[PDB]
């Protein structure tokens, strides 16, 4: 019961690496939108 | 807008 | 003890799955975000 | 043994509000974004 | 650009 | 667009 309860853990922390990774990107990548949403404007109005 | 472009790509 | 550290890791996967539908659904919606982004430079510039 | 996955868990714990905080900056980043590409549309088109 | 529209919306 | 603006690099 404690040795499958590590498991458990390992693989939640597993996924919360993922999690982390992901959001990374994602905010690099609203941060590539904004850029294009500010240009845009520019360009514009 | 190509490193931009580039980069979408690349981060999605 | 062993039991509510049991319970507690179930909270913590229910809130990751949680983390991870809203994840996909911020992506597919960056995706939405880009298109229109680009689709605004070809008509404009 | 048993303290210590105690504290593993408190650390998930912690990451995972970090997470859900980052996340909730996220939506309203994207909300403005969606905002914004919405708004030159009808400038422009 | 109704269905950008309509998918805004839907997955926020 | 500054409420926009503003925005952007607050909630950023
Ligand atoms: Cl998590």
């Amino acid at each position: 019961r404690m040795k499958q309860i590590e498991d458990k853990i390992e693989e939640i922390e597993s996924k919360q690496k993922k999690i982390e990774n992901e959001i990374a990107r994602i905010k690099k990548l609203l941060q590539l939108t904004v850029w294009g949403i500010k240009q845009l404007q520019a360009r514009i109005l | 807008w190509e490193e931009w472009d580039r980069e979408i790509e690349n981060y999605t």
